[PDB]
């Protein structure tokens, strides 16, 4: 369940703009031993902090979007 | 894990600080409830049905 | 071809359930070929009206009891499977019963619908030992054929029914005991010809000649597949 | 072929080599997705293996030749 | 083939002169093929004035628009010119006939091509030329037919002023007057129904 | 939720997928065998009666165990080594371990029998089939020596068959029984009342000559018909079948 | 239908078009489809391209514009 | 009333005379019914023509014999029960065969009336070992239905027959064998359903499909009085 | 699906506006498909005046009447309603892929059947109705065509007097006057290019 889940997640990540996907990966510790922050996204991408919050929001629109949601919907009952 | 972390970052869903421990039918079984009994300490509230 | 058909003659009602049919005239090999072949169908595939559900006031499950009564619930239910009822118009009815007073509880006490025949008023149901006690129920009857148990229903039926509805198995199959005898139908010359004499015993609820007509009808309906469909 | 594995042995000669060769082929087919030779006839890969080995279309030598040739031509394609 | 395979399987029927073959408004469920004879296409209006659209002889397809679109109505009238004979089959067979061999609808596609192009010449000729123009040109047209009879100076055909008036769409008597104009100019002869045409060949 | 496609897909996967059976104590290698599955609407395994003997098994409440060959190689070994067809003989001795046990054998010994008494003695048949017309009509004895024609074969040539026909004065049930035999064996093998030994060596001969597979098929038929005519045969036991010799009291 | 009663963010709309929707008191998708195209074009910020891609996504998920309702709103 | 009916699925046909029939699906309680009843009417009530009597010259009783012949009388008689015959106008005919030379005596040598079809004209009857021996016989064919043995016929027959006229067990009904098998066939939730698989194998004179068709035809033709 | 396999084989050209698709009378050697856009099919007369045959939208194979008989011509002009990407097909290859797949002349059965149905009521109306009915039902059918936009009281469309005069077979200011009468009859709104009909649906 975890494996098929995670592969489906990455397959959703592939479809986005670059900064979107990479930010949303490292911001959550995905794909790494890291745990990087809004502030540190400031440090790496560019110091802008809360436009990253708005970008997170926009991506959550781009991806939640029930044409992609339904690979995730079985995991609602988790 | 980072993944479900992201997923409730999507849906906003959450857990409580509590788990289920219900009593259930074991698989393969079916039948008719006909009687229940309850035992409780001298010192704690009798849960209403008791 | 020197064929010859069998033609009905007589019906001898020994009793409501017990009754025989002298039947003629058959060529050789047809007495048994029709005897067993019709026995199988009259036993297997005949419809009828029998109880399928009951519901009672003051009850949750069939293992409970009641004040002023001898019988457990179950014994009554089993005293209701074997009831004899005939419906004319409908494919379902919901009857009621109501009674009080010490005494034996039978079928004459029932709230009879106008379009229903009870075969025996004295199909004993329950017994009442308290004067003050009172019984009240509803009885769902349907129509079908064969054996259809409750457990197969709830197995089928996810409908979360209201507690109280005490559920019952169905034996729609009305025929009980049945036989044939291949005697010799008299023609003057062709005395190898046979009469078949079919002894019939069922509940009430079912006309004999109509029964045979349904059996043969079903049979021919199955034979079209060997005459018409090749 | 399905219920009895005799004629296959009459082709090769041994149960063990028969199940090894057959398993090798049906692992070329269960995973490698390569096509059959005998028709399909709605059968799991066991039966098609045993048939292709029955009529004389698959053998350890023949598998070696096939994998050899495609491997070598691949080595030519790499360079 | 090949048409042998086609009509070997069809359902065959005969019908007399002036019978109504197809009804404007009925459902799309049957194709027809003229096995022998000729037939005429016309239409009808709110007023009831009839307007002959076309006419076709042996070796042509009839009932072709409804073959595809589930539940079309018949967009014209078609009535018998003479006592004539037809084979017929419904649409659920023709999918079996196109899926197995699409040559039949090539034949239909060619005759339907000639059909729609002469319909282009029809609407243009109706549009621009004067009465004399399209009556003259349609006279030239039916001079072509196999129904037309030979004459040592040209051709000769039998037709009333009414029906020719129904292909040009004017009164029978004014067709009489222009017929007199064409007799005055020494181009056509006529007695009653039998017209005789010079200039052909 | 146990939907409909659950069952269709279950039947889809199960096909050609053998399965292992095992009864305790697993003394010898024939105590554990690989069969094919057949799905049924019940909570009780059924079994092919002839292989009860390798299990020493009876239906007195016994219980058996099931295992699955997951990987492909074990699956092929099962179909080829643990399969019930590959194993009809012990490695201890080369005897048939497919010996028909106790009900089928009664049906045979009842069928192939030579009375004198019932009826239909001494007419003639063109073959087994109109004999079957007689008994399925119920006109002949099943047990009565009568003349018939038959057509046996023989592989005298280089394993190449050699046909012939003839007449025999032999019983009805034996003629009927000849229908099944696979075109290589004499008629003497059925020309007696077929005690249990006769059947053991029947199957022995069939193996030794024809190779394997007819001996399997033959055997299955021999099971079915043996039950079938045995149900027809009529059979019981009763207090008067047990008869006291009058001369016991006096010896005493 | 089950798709009448969704908010439009399941379509994953865009910020400008979203401002156009919230600006014009258009709540339900049943309220969307009852509105007409020219009732959109005249409105603020809805010129050429909003209509283009909203036409695209409604062509995607099986509905169209300007349709007519009855017994609306069941709420 | 929630009946089910079968759909005739297959007629597998090995030769013209050997035939198989799968038949599904059926409610439980009918496969044995149909198989039995058809087996009865087939094997004991189907009409057809067959060899009733024989008459040969220089030939007295089956225990005697002819000279210059491979067979006794009996093997010939068995070569006569196995005969494909059809009458087409009558209910009775009497054929003739007058043969000479060393011709293994086929049915082809027989002189045929116009209303007679032998479906197996190659059918062998006898063998004349030397050519010098030559025969003349005549064969009564009669139309009946079912099977009736000449033994029970003489039990039946008091009318005097001579020595020279012979009698054979009548194989009227053209079947040589039938047997049925009740298997269990699957409907998705229902594996309690049953199919009926039949092997029929006849002589000439009939295609088996037609035979069965006639059987059920007869049986319904018996049932019309009680469908009423 | 089907359309993928057939666009796999095609050769394409991009078409600007204002120009010609078909030249009447020339050698017809290719069938086309409307990849994107709209088109107006029409025909000239001797004098050169245009008279519109129809408009056509997406989902149309184009230039088909020359497919069929060896040595045919173009029976009509076809002019640019808009800029249009357009496909290319040869006829020997048309034989090839009609033979190995019969679904394309099933499609052309669809389109051509529509075209001589709609043409059937074109000429059927061309006989009888009056100019009121001509332009009225014309703009009904253009209200059915998807090129019109949705107005909150009906359908809006943009067209001049000249081209509709080339539809209904009359002059432009005649339809102008009866148009303004039709405004006075309260069945349209009308500002110059942009005209609107109510009563749709
Ligand atoms: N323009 C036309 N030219 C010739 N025949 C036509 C025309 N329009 C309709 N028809 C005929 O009228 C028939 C009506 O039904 P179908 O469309 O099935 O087939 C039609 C043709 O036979
Ligand atoms: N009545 C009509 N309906 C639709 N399209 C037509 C009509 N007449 C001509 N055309 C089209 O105009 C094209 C002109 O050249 P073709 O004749 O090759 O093919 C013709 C059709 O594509
Ligand atoms: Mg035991």
């Amino acid at each position: 369940t975890t494996e098929s889940l995670r592969a489906a997640t990455h397959d959703v990540l592939a479809g986005l703009t670059a900064r979107e996907a990479k930010v949303l990966r490292m911001r959550f510790g995905i794909d790494m031993n890291t745990d990087y922050t809004l502030e540190e996204v400031g440090k790496q991408f560019d110091v802008t902090r809360e436009r990253i919050r708005q970008i997170e929001a926009k991506a959550l629109r781009k991806l939640r979007h029930p044409s992609r949601s339904e690979v995730l919907r079985s995991f609602l009952d988790d | 894990t980072p993944e479900e972390k992201l997923l409730r970052a999507i849906f906003g869903e959450k857990a409580s600080d509590v788990k289920d421990s219900s009593l259930r039918v074991p698989n393969g079984v079916s039948g008719t409830v006909i009687d229940v009994q309850v035992f409780t300490r001298d010192g704690v509230e009798k849960d209403k049905r008791a | 071809t020197e064929f010859l058909k069998p033609r009905l003659v007589d019906i001898e009602q020994v009793s409501s359930t017990h009754a025989k049919v002298t039947l003629e005239p058959l060529e050789r090999g047809f007495g048994h070929t029709l005897g067993n072949a019709l026995r199988r169908i009259l036993l297997s595939s005949m419809p009828g009206c029998a109880v399928t559900e009951v519901e009672i006031d003051g009850v949750l499950h069939e293992y409970s009891t009641k004040e002023g009564v001898q019988e457990d619930i179950l014994e009554i239910l089993l005293n209701l499977k074997g009831l004899a009822v005939r419906v004319q118009g409908k494919d379902e009815v919901i009857l009621t019963l109501n009674k009080s007073g010490i005494g034996p509880v039978t079928a004459a006490d029932i709230t009879h619908d106008g379009d229903v025949e009870i075969v025996k008023p004295q199909h004993v149901i329950c017994h009442l030992t308290d004067e003050n006690a009172s019984i009240s129920m509803r009885i769902k009857v349907q129509r079908g054929r064969g054996y259809v148990p409750a457990s197969t229903r709830i197995h089928s039926e996810e409908d979360e029914r209201p507690i109280g509805r005490l559920l019952v198995d169905a034996c729609y199959s009305p025929v009980e005991r049945i036989a044939y005898n291949v005697e010799a139908a008299r023609v003057e010359q062709r005395t190898d010809l046979d009469k078949l004499v079919i002894e019939m015993e069922t509940n009430g609820t079912i006309d004999p000649e109509e029964a045979i007509r349904r059996a043969a009808t079903i049979l021919a309906e199955q034979l079209e597949a060997f005459v018409d469909l090749r | 072929a399905r219920v009895t594995v005799q004629d296959a042995v009459e082709k090769i000669g041994n149960r063990f080599d028969l199940v090894l060769v057959a398993a090798r082929r049906a692992r070329q087919m269960q995973v490698g997705g390569k096509d059959p030779l005998v028709p399909e006839e709605n059968d799991k890969t066991t039966v098609i293996a045993l048939r292709e080995i029955e009529e004389g279309l698959i053998n350890n030598q023949i598998l070696d030749v096939r994998e050899r040739q495609e491997q070598q031509e691949q080595e030519a394609a790499e360079l | 083939p090949t048409l042998e395979w086609f009509l070997s399987h069809c359902h065959i029927h005969k019908y007399p002169s002036k019978s109504t073959l197809i009804h404007q408004g009925e459902k799309a469920e049957t194709l027809y093929y003229i096995v022998k004879g000729s037939v005429a296409v016309l239409i009808k209006d709110e007023e009831g004035k009839e307007m002959i659209l076309s006419y076709l002889n042996q070796g042509d397809f009839i009932g072709e628009l409804g073959l595809f679109e589930e539940g079309q109505e018949r967009s014209a009238w078609v009535r018998a010119k003479t006592a004539c004979e037809v084979a017929e089959i419904s649409y659920k067979k023709f999918r079996q006939l196109i899926q197995v061999n699409p040559d039949i609808l090539m034949r239909l596609s060619a005759q339907m091509a000639r059909r729609l192009q002469v319909t282009s010449e029809k609407v243009g000729n109706l549009a621009f030329l004067d009465v004399t123009g399209r009556i003259a040109q349609t006279l030239l047209n039916l001079a072509k037919q196999p129904d037309a009879m030979t004459h040592p100076d040209g051709m000769q055909i039998k037709i009333t002023r009414q029906e020719i008036g129904q292909i040009v769409g004017c009164s029978r008597e004014t067709v009489g007057r222009i017929l007199k104009m064409l007799e005055d100019q020494n181009l056509i002869s006529a007695h009653g129904k039998t017209i005789v045409v010079y200039g052909t060949r | 939720r146990e939907e409909a496609v659950v069952w269709d897909i279950l039947d889809e996967v199960i096909r050609e997928h053998p399965v292992l059976l095992n009864r305790a104590p697993t003394l010898h290698r024939l105590g554990i065998q690989a069969f094919e599955p057949v799905l049924i609407e019940g909570k009780a395994i059924q079994l092919h009666p002839l292989v009860c003997a390798a299990y020493n098994a009876d239906f007195d409440g016994d219980q058996m165990a099931v295992h699955v060959p997951l990987t492909l190689e074990a699956q092929l070994e099962a179909r080829a080594l643990m399969m019930s067809t590959n194993n009809i003989l012990s490695p201890a001795n080369g005897e048939p371990i497919i010996v028909p046990s106790q009900d089928v054998v009664l049906g045979l010994y009842y069928m192939t029998r030579d009375c004198v008494n019932a009826k239909g003695e001494g007419m003639v048949l063109t073959g087994p089939k109109e004999a079957e017309r007689l008994y399925r009509s119920g006109l002949a004895s099943l047990h009565a020596r009568v003349k018939v024609r038959i057509t046996e074969y023989e592989k005298d040539a280089n394993g190449e068959l050699v046909a012939k026909t003839s007449l025999k004065d032999t019983t009805v049930g034996r003629a009927i029984l000849w229908m099944i035999v696979p075109k290589g064996l004499p008629y003497s093998i059925v020309n007696q009342a077929l005690g249990k030994k006769a059947i053991s060596k029947m199957l022995n001969t069939c193996y030794r000559i024809l190779g394997l597979k007819p001996t399997v098929i033959f055997a299955d038929q021999i099971m079915y018909t043996g039950f079938a005519y045995a149900a027809r045969s009529g059979a019981s036991v009763g207090i008067d079948d047990m008869v006291i010799p009058e001369k016991k009291h006096e010896i005493i | 239908d089950p798709i009448l009663l969704r908010p439009v963010d399941d379509l994953e709309l865009t910020v400008r078009s979203a401002n156009c929707l919230k600006a014009e008191a258009i709540h339900y998708i049943g309220d969307l489809v009852q509105r007409t195209e020219v009732e959109l074009l005249k409105t603020p910020n809805l010129g050429k391209k909003s209509l283009t891609e909203i036409k695209d996504v409604l062509a995607s998920r099986g509905l169209s514009l300007g349709m007519r309702l009855e017994n609306w709103p069941p709420a």
